[PDB]
Protein backbone atom coordinates (compact mmCIF):
# COMPACT_ATOMS: atom_id res chain seq x y z
CA UNK A 1 0.00 0.00 0.00
CA UNK A 2 1.37 3.26 -1.06
CA UNK A 3 0.87 6.26 1.34
CA UNK A 4 0.58 9.82 0.50
CA UNK A 5 2.27 12.84 2.40
CA UNK A 6 0.36 16.37 1.91
CA UNK A 7 2.35 19.38 3.16
CA UNK A 8 0.98 21.49 4.68
CA UNK A 9 -2.14 21.09 6.33
CA UNK A 10 -3.44 24.14 5.95
CA UNK A 11 -2.24 27.39 3.81
CA UNK A 12 -3.20 31.11 4.10
CA UNK A 13 -2.51 33.20 1.41
CA UNK A 14 -2.85 36.61 0.22
CA UNK A 15 -5.17 37.22 -3.32
CA UNK A 16 -2.53 37.29 -6.68
CA UNK A 17 0.31 35.75 -4.28
CA UNK A 18 2.12 32.38 -5.53
CA UNK A 19 0.75 29.04 -3.63
CA UNK A 20 2.73 25.86 -2.95
CA UNK A 21 1.27 22.63 -1.81
CA UNK A 22 3.45 19.50 -1.78
CA UNK A 23 2.78 15.80 -2.20
CA UNK A 24 4.98 12.62 -1.41
CA UNK A 25 4.54 9.52 -2.04
CA UNK A 26 6.46 6.31 0.33
CA UNK A 27 7.64 4.65 -2.82
CA UNK A 28 7.86 5.30 -6.55
CA UNK A 29 4.73 6.57 -8.97
CA UNK A 30 6.57 6.17 -11.98
CA UNK A 31 5.26 3.49 -14.50
CA UNK A 32 9.19 2.94 -16.36
CA UNK A 33 6.77 1.61 -19.14
CA UNK A 34 4.57 4.18 -20.33
CA UNK A 35 7.29 6.88 -18.25
CA UNK A 36 4.04 8.60 -16.71
CA UNK A 37 3.65 9.19 -12.82
CA UNK A 38 0.20 8.19 -12.03
CA UNK A 39 -0.59 10.73 -9.41
CA UNK A 40 -3.57 13.34 -10.21
CA UNK A 41 -4.37 16.38 -8.08
CA UNK A 42 -7.94 17.38 -7.15
CA UNK A 43 -10.00 20.17 -5.85
CA UNK A 44 -13.00 20.27 -3.45
CA UNK A 45 -14.71 22.35 -2.47
CA UNK A 46 -17.58 22.62 0.49
CA UNK A 47 -20.41 20.63 0.26
CA UNK A 48 -19.15 19.68 -3.55
CA UNK A 49 -17.74 16.36 -5.08
CA UNK A 50 -14.07 16.41 -6.20
CA UNK A 51 -12.79 17.71 -9.34
CA UNK A 52 -9.17 16.92 -11.13
CA UNK A 53 -7.13 19.60 -11.84
CA UNK A 54 -3.76 17.80 -12.70
CA UNK A 55 -2.97 13.87 -13.80
CA UNK A 56 -0.10 12.35 -14.98
CA UNK A 57 1.96 14.69 -12.38
CA UNK A 58 1.80 17.64 -14.98
CA UNK A 59 -0.83 17.46 -17.33
CA UNK A 60 -3.41 19.59 -16.77
CA UNK A 61 -7.16 18.71 -17.75
CA UNK A 62 -8.76 21.09 -20.34
CA UNK A 63 -10.75 24.37 -18.41
CA UNK A 64 -8.48 23.95 -15.46
CA UNK A 65 -6.64 27.99 -15.23
CA UNK A 66 -3.63 27.67 -16.56
CA UNK A 67 -2.71 29.20 -13.15
CA UNK A 68 -2.53 25.42 -11.68
CA UNK A 69 0.40 23.45 -12.29
CA UNK A 70 1.66 20.07 -11.30
CA UNK A 71 5.20 19.30 -10.97
CA UNK A 72 7.47 16.53 -10.03
CA UNK A 73 8.40 12.69 -10.46
CA UNK A 74 9.09 9.03 -8.75
CA UNK A 75 8.03 10.36 -4.82
CA UNK A 76 8.11 13.90 -4.80
CA UNK A 77 5.02 16.30 -6.33
CA UNK A 78 4.16 20.11 -6.08
CA UNK A 79 0.87 21.67 -7.02
CA UNK A 80 1.19 25.31 -7.78
CA UNK A 81 -0.93 28.13 -7.74
CA UNK A 82 0.76 31.10 -9.64
CA UNK A 83 -1.74 33.72 -8.69
CA UNK A 84 -4.65 32.80 -6.26
CA UNK A 85 -8.17 33.94 -6.11
CA UNK A 86 -11.03 33.68 -4.30
CA UNK A 87 -12.47 30.83 -6.60
CA UNK A 88 -9.40 28.89 -5.57
CA UNK A 89 -10.42 28.55 -1.69
CA UNK A 90 -10.88 24.76 -1.52
CA UNK A 91 -9.33 21.25 -0.25
CA UNK A 92 -6.35 20.25 -2.32
CA UNK A 93 -5.66 16.25 -2.64
CA UNK A 94 -3.30 14.37 -4.56
CA UNK A 95 -4.11 10.75 -5.40
CA UNK A 96 -1.71 7.74 -7.06
CA UNK A 97 -3.41 5.06 -9.01
CA UNK A 98 0.20 3.02 -9.71
CA UNK A 99 -0.28 0.32 -7.73
CA UNK A 100 -4.13 -0.50 -5.89
CA UNK A 101 -5.38 0.32 -3.31
CA UNK A 102 -5.67 3.93 -4.96
CA UNK A 103 -5.15 5.77 -2.19
CA UNK A 104 -5.12 9.54 -1.58
CA UNK A 105 -3.33 12.59 0.72
CA UNK A 106 -4.79 13.58 3.55
CA UNK A 107 -5.40 16.92 2.08
CA UNK A 108 -3.97 20.58 2.14
CA UNK A 109 -6.60 23.26 3.07
CA UNK A 110 -6.09 26.65 0.64
CA UNK A 111 -7.95 29.94 2.15
CA UNK A 112 -7.36 33.50 1.20
CA UNK A 113 -6.14 36.26 3.49
CA UNK A 114 -7.67 39.86 2.90
CA UNK A 115 -7.69 43.06 4.49
CA UNK A 116 -9.22 43.10 7.93
CA UNK A 117 -13.16 43.55 8.16
CA UNK A 118 -15.50 44.15 11.05
CA UNK A 119 -18.42 42.11 11.32
CA UNK A 120 -22.34 43.37 10.52
CA UNK A 121 -24.25 42.71 13.82
CA UNK A 122 -27.72 42.28 13.38
CA UNK A 123 -29.97 40.94 16.07
CA UNK A 124 -33.25 39.42 16.15
CA UNK A 125 -35.72 38.91 19.04
CA UNK A 126 -37.95 35.47 18.49
CA UNK A 127 -40.92 35.21 16.67
CA UNK A 128 -44.66 35.86 17.24
CA UNK A 129 -44.96 32.29 16.09
CA UNK A 130 -42.44 30.81 17.45
CA UNK A 131 -43.51 32.25 20.72
CA UNK A 132 -47.13 31.37 19.79
CA UNK A 133 -45.29 27.53 20.66
CA UNK A 134 -43.60 27.83 24.39
CA UNK A 135 -40.31 28.58 23.06
CA UNK A 136 -38.36 32.09 22.87
CA UNK A 137 -34.89 32.01 20.33
CA UNK A 138 -33.02 35.67 20.12
CA UNK A 139 -30.68 34.87 16.81
CA UNK A 140 -27.90 37.21 15.93
CA UNK A 141 -25.69 37.45 12.57
CA UNK A 142 -22.04 38.58 13.04
CA UNK A 143 -21.42 38.71 9.12
CA UNK A 144 -18.46 39.14 6.59
CA UNK A 145 -15.62 39.85 9.38
CA UNK A 146 -12.31 38.62 9.26
CA UNK A 147 -9.87 37.21 10.47
CA UNK A 148 -11.76 34.51 11.31
CA UNK A 149 -11.75 34.50 14.98
CA UNK A 150 -14.26 36.38 16.90
CA UNK A 151 -16.04 35.69 19.82
CA UNK A 152 -20.07 36.53 20.50
CA UNK A 153 -21.50 37.37 24.30
CA UNK A 154 -24.98 37.77 25.23
CA UNK A 155 -26.81 39.71 27.98
CA UNK A 156 -29.71 39.51 29.29
CA UNK A 157 -30.68 42.80 31.35
CA UNK A 158 -27.15 43.47 31.66
CA UNK A 159 -25.72 40.03 32.84
CA UNK A 160 -24.00 37.92 30.79
CA UNK A 161 -25.95 34.98 29.77
CA UNK A 162 -24.01 31.80 28.27
CA UNK A 163 -26.41 28.51 28.40
CA UNK A 164 -28.61 27.85 26.19
CA UNK A 165 -26.49 29.20 23.13
CA UNK A 166 -25.70 27.62 19.95
CA UNK A 167 -23.35 29.28 17.51
CA UNK A 168 -22.61 28.20 13.72
CA UNK A 169 -19.62 29.20 11.43
CA UNK A 170 -19.64 29.73 7.72
CA UNK A 171 -16.45 28.48 5.47
CA UNK A 172 -14.38 31.69 3.84
CA UNK A 173 -16.73 33.25 1.50
CA UNK A 174 -16.21 32.72 -2.16
CA UNK A 175 -16.78 35.77 -3.34
CA UNK A 176 -15.29 38.42 -0.85
CA UNK A 177 -13.53 35.86 1.35
CA UNK A 178 -14.86 37.09 4.70
CA UNK A 179 -16.45 34.91 7.45
CA UNK A 180 -19.46 34.92 8.54
CA UNK A 181 -21.34 33.41 12.35
CA UNK A 182 -24.84 32.91 13.75
CA UNK A 183 -25.31 32.77 17.68
CA UNK A 184 -28.99 31.54 18.86
CA UNK A 185 -29.73 32.11 22.52
CA UNK A 186 -32.93 29.48 22.95
CA UNK A 187 -35.06 30.22 26.42
CA UNK A 188 -38.38 29.09 27.44
CA UNK A 189 -41.59 31.49 26.51
CA UNK A 190 -41.72 32.14 30.34
CA UNK A 191 -38.10 33.20 30.75
CA UNK A 192 -38.40 35.50 28.02
CA UNK A 193 -40.74 37.57 29.49
CA UNK A 194 -39.25 37.86 32.75
CA UNK A 195 -36.45 40.08 30.83
CA UNK A 196 -36.86 43.02 28.98
CA UNK A 197 -33.13 43.75 27.71
CA UNK A 198 -31.50 41.53 25.04
CA UNK A 199 -27.58 42.39 23.90
CA UNK A 200 -25.66 40.87 21.66
CA UNK A 201 -21.70 42.03 21.82
CA UNK A 202 -19.10 41.23 19.21
CA UNK A 203 -15.30 41.28 20.08
CA UNK A 204 -13.55 41.45 16.48
CA UNK A 205 -9.71 42.89 16.41
CA UNK A 206 -11.39 45.29 14.24
CA UNK A 207 -12.68 47.73 17.59
CA UNK A 208 -11.20 47.94 20.32
CA UNK A 209 -14.65 48.02 22.04
CA UNK A 210 -17.30 45.43 21.23
CA UNK A 211 -19.83 46.05 18.76
CA UNK A 212 -23.21 46.06 20.21
CA UNK A 213 -26.99 44.99 19.15
CA UNK A 214 -29.54 45.21 21.23
CA UNK A 215 -33.44 45.47 21.53
CA UNK A 216 -35.69 45.97 24.71
CA UNK A 217 -39.04 43.83 24.73
CA UNK A 218 -41.16 46.60 26.16
CA UNK A 219 -40.41 48.19 22.73
CA UNK B 1 -0.62 14.77 16.97
CA UNK B 2 0.14 18.30 17.31
CA UNK B 3 0.01 21.28 15.24
CA UNK B 4 2.26 23.60 14.39
CA UNK B 5 1.60 27.13 12.89
CA UNK B 6 4.15 28.68 10.76
CA UNK B 7 4.70 32.38 9.43
CA UNK B 8 6.30 32.24 6.16
CA UNK B 9 7.98 35.60 5.94
CA UNK B 10 9.51 36.70 2.73
CA UNK B 11 12.00 38.84 1.94
CA UNK B 12 9.27 41.41 0.54
CA UNK B 13 7.70 41.77 3.78
CA UNK B 14 4.46 39.57 2.22
CA UNK B 15 3.38 37.29 4.85
CA UNK B 16 1.98 33.75 4.32
CA UNK B 17 0.81 31.12 7.12
CA UNK B 18 0.63 27.51 7.25
CA UNK B 19 -0.13 24.53 9.21
CA UNK B 20 1.59 20.79 10.01
CA UNK B 21 0.10 18.23 11.59
CA UNK B 22 1.68 14.92 13.29
CA UNK B 23 4.01 14.53 15.87
CA UNK B 24 5.99 17.31 16.82
CA UNK B 25 9.04 15.75 15.10
CA UNK B 26 7.78 15.17 11.82
CA UNK B 27 5.16 18.45 11.50
CA UNK B 28 8.13 20.30 12.63
CA UNK B 29 10.30 18.18 9.77
CA UNK B 30 7.80 19.29 7.27
CA UNK B 31 8.05 22.83 8.16
CA UNK B 32 11.45 22.43 7.66
CA UNK B 33 11.16 20.00 4.02
CA UNK B 34 8.40 22.75 3.16
CA UNK B 35 10.84 25.83 3.78
CA UNK B 36 13.50 24.17 1.44
CA UNK B 37 11.18 23.84 -1.50
CA UNK B 38 10.33 27.55 -0.94
CA UNK B 39 13.62 28.53 -0.83
CA UNK B 40 14.52 27.38 -4.11
CA UNK B 41 13.23 30.94 -5.56
CA UNK B 42 12.98 32.70 -2.27
CA UNK B 43 16.42 32.20 -0.77
CA UNK B 44 17.71 31.09 2.20
CA UNK B 45 16.02 31.35 5.26
CA UNK B 46 16.25 30.80 9.37
CA UNK B 47 13.85 29.69 11.45
CA UNK B 48 12.60 30.10 15.04
CA UNK B 49 10.85 28.44 17.42
CA UNK B 50 8.33 29.98 19.97
CA UNK B 51 4.41 28.85 21.82
CA UNK B 52 6.90 25.83 23.81
CA UNK B 53 8.19 25.06 20.10
CA UNK B 54 3.90 25.27 18.29
CA UNK B 55 4.93 28.30 16.70
CA UNK B 56 7.12 29.07 14.19
CA UNK B 57 9.03 32.19 12.12
CA UNK B 58 10.93 31.22 8.85
CA UNK B 59 12.41 33.92 7.34
CA UNK B 60 13.24 33.85 3.92
CA UNK B 61 16.28 36.42 2.50
CA UNK B 62 15.38 36.46 -1.17
CA UNK B 63 17.15 36.96 -4.17
CA UNK C 1 -24.62 15.64 -20.57
CA UNK C 2 -21.98 13.05 -19.35
CA UNK C 3 -23.10 12.58 -15.82
CA UNK C 4 -23.61 10.08 -12.74
CA UNK C 5 -27.16 10.64 -10.82
CA UNK C 6 -26.94 8.89 -7.08
CA UNK C 7 -29.99 8.47 -5.36
CA UNK C 8 -31.03 10.78 -2.74
CA UNK C 9 -29.76 10.66 1.12
CA UNK C 10 -30.50 7.59 3.69
CA UNK C 11 -31.57 7.52 7.32
CA UNK C 12 -30.68 3.89 8.09
CA UNK C 13 -30.43 2.49 12.27
CA UNK C 14 -27.30 0.63 12.72
CA UNK C 15 -27.71 -3.05 11.71
CA UNK C 16 -29.65 -2.49 8.97
CA UNK C 17 -29.06 -2.60 5.14
CA UNK C 18 -29.13 0.42 2.40
CA UNK C 19 -28.45 -0.14 -1.57
CA UNK C 20 -27.31 3.29 -3.40
CA UNK C 21 -27.43 3.55 -6.75
CA UNK C 22 -25.31 5.36 -9.57
CA UNK C 23 -27.19 5.83 -13.28
CA UNK C 24 -24.92 6.67 -15.90
CA UNK C 25 -26.29 8.87 -18.52
CA UNK C 26 -24.58 10.14 -21.82
CA UNK C 27 -21.59 7.49 -22.30
CA UNK C 28 -21.31 3.79 -22.62
CA UNK C 29 -21.37 2.31 -19.54
CA UNK C 30 -19.34 -0.76 -20.24
CA UNK C 31 -16.54 1.33 -21.74
CA UNK C 32 -15.32 2.33 -18.07
CA UNK C 33 -14.96 1.04 -14.33
CA UNK C 34 -16.53 2.77 -11.97
CA UNK C 35 -15.17 3.59 -8.92
CA UNK C 36 -16.67 4.43 -5.11
CA UNK C 37 -14.82 6.86 -2.64
CA UNK C 38 -16.32 7.38 0.20
CA UNK C 39 -15.82 10.69 3.12
CA UNK C 40 -16.79 10.77 6.30
CA UNK C 41 -18.26 13.93 7.84
CA UNK C 42 -14.78 16.80 7.78
CA UNK C 43 -12.55 13.95 6.74
CA UNK C 44 -10.48 12.94 3.36
CA UNK C 45 -11.32 10.91 0.42
CA UNK C 46 -10.37 7.29 1.01
CA UNK C 47 -11.12 4.78 -2.39
CA UNK C 48 -13.56 1.81 -1.50
CA UNK C 49 -12.50 0.09 -4.71
CA UNK C 50 -14.30 -0.65 -8.01
CA UNK C 51 -16.40 -2.79 -10.57
CA UNK C 52 -15.64 -3.91 -13.92
CA UNK C 53 -18.71 -2.56 -15.65
CA UNK C 54 -18.80 -5.41 -18.18
CA UNK C 55 -18.39 -8.25 -16.30
CA UNK C 56 -19.45 -7.02 -12.83
CA UNK C 57 -16.18 -8.23 -11.00
CA UNK C 58 -15.82 -6.33 -8.00
CA UNK C 59 -12.17 -4.95 -6.20
CA UNK C 60 -12.35 -4.03 -2.84
CA UNK C 61 -9.84 -2.13 -0.77
CA UNK C 62 -9.01 -3.60 2.77
CA UNK C 63 -10.80 -1.70 4.74
CA UNK C 64 -14.31 -2.25 2.81
CA UNK C 65 -14.15 -6.08 2.91
CA UNK C 66 -17.17 -8.20 4.04
CA UNK C 67 -20.31 -5.68 4.66
CA UNK C 68 -20.08 -3.77 1.35
CA UNK C 69 -21.08 -4.81 -2.13
CA UNK C 70 -20.80 -3.69 -5.72
CA UNK C 71 -23.38 -4.89 -8.31
CA UNK C 72 -24.65 -3.56 -11.64
CA UNK C 73 -27.37 -3.41 -13.57
CA UNK C 74 -26.03 -3.85 -16.99
CA UNK C 75 -29.39 -3.40 -18.75
CA UNK C 76 -30.06 -0.34 -17.28
CA UNK C 77 -26.27 1.32 -16.99
CA UNK C 78 -26.69 2.06 -13.61
CA UNK C 79 -24.10 0.24 -10.77
CA UNK C 80 -24.95 -0.35 -7.11
CA UNK C 81 -23.58 0.20 -3.71
CA UNK C 82 -24.91 -2.05 -0.80
CA UNK C 83 -23.77 -1.92 2.69
CA UNK C 84 -24.62 -4.58 4.92
CA UNK C 85 -24.62 -4.36 9.01
CA UNK C 86 -24.62 -0.99 8.66
CA UNK C 87 -22.56 0.94 11.90
CA UNK C 88 -22.47 4.14 13.66
CA UNK C 89 -18.84 4.63 11.77
CA UNK C 90 -20.16 4.17 8.15
CA UNK C 91 -22.15 7.40 8.59
CA UNK C 92 -20.51 9.49 5.35
CA UNK C 93 -20.81 10.29 1.76
CA UNK C 94 -20.09 7.81 -0.89
CA UNK C 95 -19.18 8.83 -4.39
CA UNK C 96 -19.20 6.82 -7.62
CA UNK C 97 -16.94 7.97 -10.19
CA UNK C 98 -15.91 7.27 -13.81
CA UNK C 99 -12.11 6.17 -14.41
CA UNK C 100 -9.80 7.08 -17.33
CA UNK C 101 -7.55 5.16 -19.31
CA UNK C 102 -5.07 8.24 -18.01
CA UNK C 103 -5.91 6.89 -14.34
CA UNK C 104 -7.90 9.30 -13.06
CA UNK C 105 -11.33 10.11 -11.97
CA UNK C 106 -13.12 13.13 -14.84
CA UNK C 107 -16.94 12.27 -13.93
CA UNK C 108 -18.63 11.86 -10.21
CA UNK C 109 -21.29 11.68 -9.30
CA UNK C 110 -22.75 13.84 -6.64
CA UNK C 111 -22.78 11.37 -3.89
CA UNK C 112 -24.93 9.75 -1.37
CA UNK C 113 -25.15 10.50 2.15
CA UNK C 114 -25.73 7.58 4.39
CA UNK C 115 -26.80 8.90 8.14
CA UNK C 116 -26.58 5.81 10.39
CA UNK C 117 -28.37 6.70 13.90
CA UNK C 118 -31.35 5.67 15.75
CA UNK C 119 -33.10 8.89 16.26
CA UNK C 120 -36.48 10.28 15.21
CA UNK C 121 -37.49 11.81 11.76
CA UNK C 122 -38.65 15.31 12.87
CA UNK C 123 -40.13 17.92 10.78
CA UNK C 124 -38.15 21.61 11.06
CA UNK C 125 -40.14 24.71 12.38
CA UNK C 126 -39.32 27.62 10.63
CA UNK C 127 -39.64 31.44 12.07
CA UNK C 128 -38.99 34.43 10.21
CA UNK C 129 -36.34 37.02 11.19
CA UNK C 130 -37.90 40.48 10.75
CA UNK C 131 -35.68 43.66 12.33
CA UNK C 132 -36.34 44.82 14.93
CA UNK C 133 -36.13 48.96 13.55
CA UNK C 134 -36.82 49.89 10.02
CA UNK C 135 -33.38 52.53 9.22
CA UNK C 136 -32.90 53.43 5.85
CA UNK C 137 -28.60 51.24 3.67
CA UNK C 138 -28.41 47.57 3.54
CA UNK C 139 -31.19 45.60 4.92
CA UNK C 140 -30.48 42.27 6.91
CA UNK C 141 -33.16 39.40 6.78
CA UNK C 142 -33.49 36.04 8.16
CA UNK C 143 -34.76 32.69 8.58
CA UNK C 144 -34.81 30.01 11.84
CA UNK C 145 -34.99 26.53 11.08
CA UNK C 146 -35.08 24.17 14.24
CA UNK C 147 -36.25 21.42 15.65
CA UNK C 148 -35.42 18.39 12.67
CA UNK C 149 -33.96 15.49 12.09
CA UNK C 150 -32.10 14.06 10.03
CA UNK C 151 -30.16 16.37 8.14
CA UNK C 152 -30.30 18.03 5.10
CA UNK C 153 -32.36 20.84 4.61
CA UNK C 154 -32.26 23.34 1.42
CA UNK C 155 -32.68 26.95 2.09
CA UNK C 156 -33.27 29.49 -0.79
CA UNK C 157 -34.59 32.83 -0.55
CA UNK C 158 -37.28 34.03 -3.53
CA UNK C 159 -36.75 30.42 -4.87
CA UNK C 160 -32.88 30.73 -5.76
CA UNK C 161 -33.74 34.29 -7.59
CA UNK C 162 -32.33 36.00 -4.45
CA UNK C 163 -28.93 34.32 -4.10
CA UNK C 164 -26.11 37.58 -3.23
CA UNK C 165 -25.34 38.13 0.14
CA UNK C 166 -26.23 34.96 1.57
CA UNK C 167 -25.50 33.09 4.37
CA UNK C 168 -27.01 29.81 5.08
CA UNK C 169 -25.10 28.56 7.89
CA UNK C 170 -24.16 24.88 8.43
CA UNK C 171 -26.62 22.82 11.18
CA UNK C 172 -25.82 22.61 14.78
CA UNK C 173 -26.74 19.18 16.65
CA UNK C 174 -28.33 19.29 20.01
CA UNK C 175 -30.42 15.95 21.29
CA UNK C 176 -30.93 14.30 18.12
CA UNK C 177 -32.22 17.55 16.57
CA UNK C 178 -30.89 20.44 14.15
CA UNK C 179 -31.45 23.74 14.17
CA UNK C 180 -30.12 25.92 11.16
CA UNK C 181 -30.84 29.63 10.46
CA UNK C 182 -29.62 31.76 6.88
CA UNK C 183 -29.76 35.29 6.32
CA UNK C 184 -29.98 37.56 3.31
CA UNK C 185 -28.66 40.87 3.29
CA UNK C 186 -30.57 43.18 0.32
CA UNK C 187 -30.45 46.86 -0.68
CA UNK C 188 -33.04 49.33 1.88
CA UNK C 189 -34.98 50.47 -1.22
CA UNK C 190 -35.96 46.41 -2.20
CA UNK C 191 -37.33 45.83 0.82
CA UNK C 192 -40.07 45.48 2.05
CA UNK C 193 -40.53 46.87 -0.99
CA UNK C 194 -40.26 43.84 -2.86
CA UNK C 195 -41.07 40.20 -1.62
CA UNK C 196 -38.24 38.39 0.52
CA UNK C 197 -39.34 34.92 1.37
CA UNK C 198 -36.86 31.83 2.18
CA UNK C 199 -38.10 28.11 0.61
CA UNK C 200 -37.02 25.82 3.53
CA UNK C 201 -37.16 22.24 2.54
CA UNK C 202 -36.55 18.82 4.33
CA UNK C 203 -37.24 16.02 2.04
CA UNK C 204 -37.00 13.55 4.99
CA UNK C 205 -40.11 14.77 5.93
CA UNK C 206 -41.68 16.21 2.68
CA UNK C 207 -41.76 19.31 4.19
CA UNK C 208 -41.32 22.25 2.15
CA UNK C 209 -42.05 25.70 3.89
CA UNK C 210 -42.15 29.11 2.28
CA UNK C 211 -42.03 31.82 4.73
CA UNK C 212 -42.37 35.42 3.52
CA UNK C 213 -40.38 38.39 5.71
CA UNK C 214 -43.02 41.19 7.31
CA UNK C 215 -41.74 44.22 8.83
Amino acid sequence: DIVMSQSPSSLAVSAGEKVTMSCKSSQSLLNSRTRKNYLAWYQQKPGQSPKVLIYWASTRESGVPDRFTGRGSGTDFTLTISSVQAEDQAVYYCKQAYIPPLTFGAGTKLELKRADAAPTVSIFPPSSEQLTSGGASVVCFLNNFYPKDINVKWKIDGSERQNGVLNSWTDQDSKDSTYSMSSTLTLTKDEYERHNSYTCEATHKTSTSPIVKSFNRNE
Amino acid sequence: EVTIKVNLIFADGKIQTAEFKGTFEEATAEAYRYAALLAKVNGEWTADLEDGGNHMNIKFAGK
Amino acid sequence: QIQLVQSGPELKKPGETVKISCKASGYTFTDFSMHWVNQAPGKGLNWMGWVNTETGEPTYADDFKGRFAFSLETSASTAYLQINSLKNEDTATYFCARFLLRQYFDVWGAGTTVTVSSAKTTPPSVYPLAPGSAAQSMVTLGCLVKGYFPEPVTVTWNSGSLSSGVHTFPAVLQSDLYTLSSSVTVPSSTWPSETVTCNVAHPASSTKVDKKIVP
